[PDB]
């Protein structure tokens, strides 16, 4: 608790002291309990800044790690412990963020000499993970910046020149770590380039073959990874690449295709990754075999890993905001690929047996195609909004709550009811109270969530405050009357304490009959992000004019922050008056003749 | 709005007003901001009417007649502006109804005078929408109206009356709407019989089309299940508010068509928040309901039967009230008797266990109002209950408790030796009867109580137990939800003269027709000892303890040691003997010819309310400690069983020792 500094400090002695007298050192042990032990308790230490003394400690002189796997150099067949050491020094370095810059380096060249003279297996991957997680520490350039990338690539290069019998658990570390090269600094590995993405597709080319040969499942998914990391930052876009970015949609494609054999994932993991990561550079590839994508995208988002399923659901999502930009760009002559679509959603919505996920995925195809739609024929938006708003009001709207979310998907439901409403002509009468229940519910639910999911919820506000806004002078007052409720909700919450909250965390409450469920109490305090960033609606102005196409490049519709402030004011007003702050005495009481002297009144004050 | 009031207080011009906002203008607009680059249109009435509502709607109520009579002339083209302006009217009515009493009622029946007016609305081949706004509008004259004006006969009936049953008819409405139907349900509940069945006869077609038969079907976190929940849970409602004897046959036909039902919790709290809360005879009308459900001679199974008593009957008959549960007793008294005294058939299988299953009810029932009555009614001088055939208030005495002990000691005393048609069903008619002879007993007479066993080859013990279940006792009291309330109505759905916030979160659901539900800070909501308790058993897992006839038992046992037998403050009491039934019990479990799961049920007797085994010490010492030291037991390894049995055993140290006598020592030490 506090003697830890002490004792790691005396550990770190000891095994500096341990290489000496006779070269064994205990042959495989001596050093692997004590490197054992000091990892536990690292892995066991707690909360406060006391950890600044013993990261400054393992990080130090002669009595630390990094002189002792420096002077583990001559270890020909002995002291096999410092794959444990890597191990510890990567799971500590995902414990606690690097804090200072001249430690990494010296970690770098640690391992980068721990890389050479490296015999067979079992080392190779964890110094390479290793390398992996540091490459992730910084994420900014600010630090690690003297750019010893050249030698690392020209070392891993030769490592290329073998090709012979690297085993296959190092090989896709590698060449994770040869597309980890890249998003590092720009005005780098630009004059290399052309040949490393050259024989990085030969490889895989080679890879697959083609043919019935040794496939090498785990090389392929390290392939693919490494094709990811390079895409995220160089563009290679096909648009002025007709031959050799058409093959490289191709073997994703070939990637996702499904099999019996899971062969635990991976290979059909990386491949919907780059997908999700790179949809826009396939422009047409999609477009030409939408119906197998589709389908083959729907397959696995229908299955029962989760982080699988979670990049299903993001693959899924970025091919249709593909297909719905360019369906929404060229709408005339693209007309069976909407009909094609819409009618999958059409099915999946009006299918009363569907599940929360499908559901999902169809109200984001519904919000996504409503322009196409609505130039096709001006009828169909109608039915998608009143599809939209029963099924919102079935499940939003409830007092069943049988257990499940039923929150965190509310701003998604949100952002696609707000387009159908964008792309109306008339709005339905009968419709507006559900509405406006929908979005005071979605103000009150704001402190249940994380705070990206905050700023999601909050732009969801944003958008149906200005599809709102943008229809009539009566959807204003509809807005007026969402802002008077919402703020009617927040100030009906109970009043914060003014006594101090003692200490934070200090127990799991009294854990009754099943307690759980984690609804923490709102308070005043924790509405406040939501109205700073409704009347600082800039950033979300822009950020939904550069998503979806509309006709709002103007600064007369910017103007919500006047709007949403004067509502605020008149809310403040309205409520201020209605409220009743008279204040009387009943310890007393009248009716008064000839009783009980204390029982008549109080002494005057 | 100042020259609105002056305009309109200068003379009479209700009509321009009424004709101005039913007008068909559009007053083109450009985008507001920017939204596409082309004109917004919107009408004039709307907009005037949004504008300023409040001075429209107080001086359309200062002239109701006339306004409603225009208003309802002119709704056949401009059923939004009608609409609009009838739902402002009615909130407007709404707000300030603690002053301005007598408005909204008087607006609600001159709106009902002319729905003729609104009879090309909710039709057949209408749209959609506009029905669900008759729906809304009749939702609002409904709850302002608060049961007052409206009823059967002398208030336009037939014609709301039919709007209603055509809008529960439609095929086309969803689950929500009707759901709205259900909420609005109670406000219909006052029915005369005749063509008024026509409301029954679609409300079982409604549970028909859209309600599983097994509640399983629908998997949690799947659409339909919530909205069969949300369903449930309105009709349920529709129940509370309304206290029908027919809602309470229908639910309970529902919840009987499966032994578990997974929001039986919710069912068994409605009933008996309809038990507690009423007039005596809503209470006695609903248990003759229940009654007539039970003794009626259909195709129906023993278990639909058996659930129509244990889960339903049962619940309101424990939070009845005290003169509507001797009413009741006393309809119940001769038809109870004859059948417990009333022969068998053992011919045909169905008939077998559907005469089981109505002794078994019968009991249960008359265990309930003994052990909830006083004796002044049961066994006393001025007994309302007239047992007796003959009547006329003749004799004294009791000619009803005698005869009802008498038919309990004969069904214990049942020799079943030969005779094996169906054992289960007659081993719970067996303990029912007993559990009945221990609530009659409990509070007539004083002082010893019946013979016990007589042997003559009848023994209550072999009757009332199995002999063929081995119970599966592990090694601890371990491995033997759904979906909950859901959110609360907090701060709203009343005013409560608490707080105006509250008040304006209770018309923002008036008026926007759908209620608001806030988050809870805890997900169960205790709302008082309901469920928790009846008016230190912490261990339901076990076999032995939730066996039908140990809870009354153990009762019985501590009656026995309170305010029975010998008087307190003795001092060594006979520490050479034992009482009647303390020796019989004694004899029973002593015994090792016994089978085993009558010395269990014996020996788990003992160690709960271990208080009155205590006393007569180094007596029970022995019989406790055989079982626990013996090759047949609960099962193999120190289970807890054999736990509880040392824990007491040795808790008892000092004042009994087991030594001295070298019989016992053996066995300790095999034990040990």
């Amino acid at each position: 608790m506090a003697g830890s500094g002490a004792g790691v400090r005396c550990s770190l002695l000891r095994l500096q002291e341990t290489l000496s007298a006779a070269d064994r050192c205990g042959a495989a042990l001596a050093g692997h309990q004590l490197i054992r032990g000091l990892g536990q308790e690292c892995v066991l230490s707690s909360s406060p800044a006391v950890l600044a003394l013993q990261t400054s400690l393992v990080f130090s002189r002669d009595f630390g790690l990094l002189v002792f796997v420096r002077k583990s150099l001559n270890s020909i067949e002995f002291r096999e412990c410092r794959e444990e050491i890597l191990k510890f020094l990567c799971i500590f370095l995902e414990k606690m963020g690097q804090k200072i810059a001249p430690y990494s380096v010296e970690i770098k060249n640690t391992c980068t000499s721990v890389y050479t003279k490296d015999r067979a297996a079992k080392c190779k991957i964890p110094a390479l993970d290793l390398l992996i997680k540091l490459l992730q520490t910084f994420r900014s350039s600010r630090l690690m910046d003297e750019f010893k990338i050249g030698e690392l690539f020209s070392k891993f290069y030769g490592e290329l020149a073998l090709k012979k019998k690297i085993p296959d658990t190092v090989l896709e570390k590698v060449y994770e770590l040869l597309g980890l090269l890249g998003e590092v600094h720009p005005s780098e590995m630009i004059n290399n380039a052309e040949n490393l993405f050259r024989a990085f597709l030969g490889e895989l080319k080679t890879q697959m073959t083609s043919a019935v040969r040794e496939p090498k499942l785990p090389v392929l998914a390290g392939c693919l990874k490494g094709l990811s990391s390079l895409l995220c930052n160089f563009t290679k876009s096909m648009e002025e690449d007709p031959q050799t970015s058409r093959e490289i949609f191709n073997f994703v494609l070939k990637a996702i295709r499904p099999q019996i054999d899971l062969k635990r994932y991976a290979v059909p993991s990386a491949g919907l990754r780059l997908f999700a990561l790179h949809a826009s550079q396939f422009s047409t590839c999609l477009l030409d075999n939408y119906v197998s994508l589709f389908e083959v995208l729907l397959k696995w988002c229908a299955h029962t890993n989760v982080e699988l399923k979670k990049a299903a659901l993001s693959a899924l999502e970025s091919f249709l905001k593909q297909v719905s930009n360019m369906v929404a760009k060229n709408a005339e002559m693209h007309k069976n690929k909407l009909q094609y679509f819409m009618e999958q959603f059409y099915g999946i919505i009006r299918n009363v047996d569907s599940n929360n996920k499908e559901l999902s995925i169809a109200i984001r195809g519904y919000g996504l195609f409503a322009g196409p739609c609505k130039v096709i024929n001006a009828k169909d938006v109608d039915f998608m909004y009143v599809e939209l708003i029963q099924r919102c009001k079935q499940m939003f709207l409830t007092q069943t709550d049988t257990g499940d979310d039923r929150v965190y998907q509310m701003p998604s439901f949100l952002q696609s009811v707000a387009s159908v409403l964008l792309y109306l002509d008339t709005v339905p009468e009968v419709y507006t109270p559900v509405l406006e229940h929908l979005v005071v519910m979605q103000i009150d639910s704001f402190p249940q969530y994380s705070p990206k999911m905050q700023l999601v919820c909050c732009r969801a506000i944003v958008k149906v405050f200005l599809a709102l806004a943008a229809k009539g002078p009566v959807l204003r007052n509809c807005i007026s009357t969402v802002v008077h409720q919402g703020l009617i909700r927040i100030c009906s919450k109970p009043v914060v304490l003014p006594k101090g909250p003692e200490s934070e965390s200090e127990d799991h409450r009294a854990s009754g009959e099943v307690r759980t469920g984690k609804w923490k109490v709102p308070t005043y305090k924790d509405y406040v992000d939501l109205f700073r960033h409704l009347l600082s609606s800039d950033q979300m102005m822009d950020s939904i004019l550069a998503d979806e196409a509309f006709f709002s490049v103007n600064s007369s519709s910017e103007s919500l922050n006047h709007l949403l402030y004067d509502e605020f004011v008149k809310s403040v007003l309205k409520i201020v008056e209605k409220l009743d702050l008279t204040l009387e005495i009943q310890t007393v009481g009248e009716q008064e003749n000839g009783d009980e002297a204390p029982g008549v009144w109080m002494i005057p004050t | 709005s100042g020259l609105l009031e002056l305009a309109f207080a200068f003379g009479g011009l209700c009509e321009r007003l009424v004709s101005l906002l039913l007008n068909p203008a559009v007053l083109s607009t450009a985008s507001l901001g920017s939204s596409q680059g082309s004109v917004i249109h919107f009408s004039h009435g709307e907009y005037f009417y949004s504008l300023f509502s409040e001075t429209i709607n107080t001086e359309l109520l200062k002239n109701l007649d006339l306004a409603v009579l225009e208003l309802m002339q002119s709704s056949v083209d401009n059923t939004k502006m009608v609409s609009a302006v009838l739902n402002g009217m009615l909130d407007q009515s709404f707000r300030e109804r603690a002053n301005q009493k007598h408005q909204g009622l008087k607006l609600a029946t001159t709106i009902l005078q002319h729905w003729k007016k609104c009879d090309s609305w909710w039709a057949k081949d209408s749209p959609l929408e506009t029905k669900m706004a008759v729906l809304a509008l009749l939702a609002k004259i409904l709850q302002i109206d608060s049961s007052v004006s409206f009823n059967t006969s002398h208030g336009s009936f037939p014609e709301v009356f039919t709007t209603y049953i055509s809008l529960l008819a439609d095929t086309k409405l969803d689950l929500h709407l009707k759901g709205q139907a259900v909420t609005l349900l109670p406000f219909f509940t006052s029915l005369t019989g005749g063509s008024l069945e026509e409301l029954r006869r679609v409300l079982e077609q409604l549970i028909v089309a859209h309600f599983p038969m097994q509640s399983r079907e629908f998997p949690p976190g799947t659409p339909r299940f919530n909205n069969y929940v949300d369903c449930m849970k309105k009709f349920l409602d529709a129940l509370e508010l309304s206290q029908s004897p027919m809602l309470l046959e229908l639910m309970t036909e529902v919840l009987c068509r499966e032994q578990q039902h997974v929001m039986e919790e919710l069912f068994q709290s409605s009933f008996r928040r309809i038990a507690r809360r009423g007039s005596c005879v809503t209470q006695v009308g609903l248990l003759e309901s229940v009654y007539e459900m039970f003794r009626k001679d259909d195709p129906r199974l023993s278990f639909t039967r058996q659930s129509f008593v244990d889960r339903s009957l049962l619940t309101l008959l424990w939070h009845c009230s005290l003169d509507a549960l001797r009413e009741f007793f006393s309809t119940i008294v001769v038809d109870a008797i004859d059948v417990l005294k009333s022969r068998f058939t053992k011919l045909n299988e169905s008939t077998f266990d559907t005469q089981i299953t109505k002794k078994m009810g019968y009991y249960k029932i008359l265990d309930v109002m003994y052990s909830r009555l006083p004796k002044d009614d049961v066994h006393a001088k001025e007994s309302k209950i007239n047992q007796v055939f003959h009547g006329s208030c003749i004799t004294e005495g009791n000619e009803l408790t005698k005869t009802l002990i008498k038919l309990c000691y004969d069904a214990f005393t049942e020799n079943m030796a030969g005779e094996n048609q169906l054992l289960e069903r007659r081993r719970l008619y067996h303990c029912a009867a007993y559990n009945c002879a221990i609530s009659v007993i409990c509070c007539v007479f004083n002082e010893l109580k019946f013979y016990q066993g007589f042997l003559f080859s009848e023994k209550p013990e072999k009757n009332l137990l199995i002999f063929e279940n081995l119970i599966d006792l592990k090694r601890r009291y371990n491995f033997p939800n759904g979906d909950s309330d859901g959110p609360s109505y907090m701060s709203s759905l009343s005013y409560l003269a608490d707080s105006t916030l509250s008040e304006e979160m209770s018309q923002f659901d008036f008026s926007t027709g759908v209620q608001s539900y806030s988050y809870s800070s805890q997900d169960p909501r205790p709302a008082t000892g309901r469920f928790r308790r009846r008016e230190v058993l912490e261990l339901e897992m076990d076999e032995l303890n939730r066996h039908e006839c140990m809870a009354p038992l153990t009762a019985l046992v501590k009656h026995m040691h309170r305010s029975l037998g010998p008087p307190q403050g003795e001092e060594d009491s006979v520490p050479r003997d034992l009482p009647s039934w303390m020796k019989f019990l004694h004899g029973k479990l002593g015994n090792p010819i016994v089978p085993l799961n009558i010395r269990l049920f014996l020996a788990k007797l003992v160690i709960n309310t271990e208080e009155v085994f205590r006393p007569y010490a180094k007596h029970w010492l022995s019989p406790l400690l055989q079982l626990a030291a013996s090759e047949n037991n609960g099962g193999e390894g120190i289970h807890y069983m054999v736990v509880e049995i040392v824990a007491t055993i040795l808790s008892w140290t000092g004042l009994a020792t087991p030594t001295g006598v070298p019989k016992d020592e053996v066995l300790a030490n095999r034990l040990l």
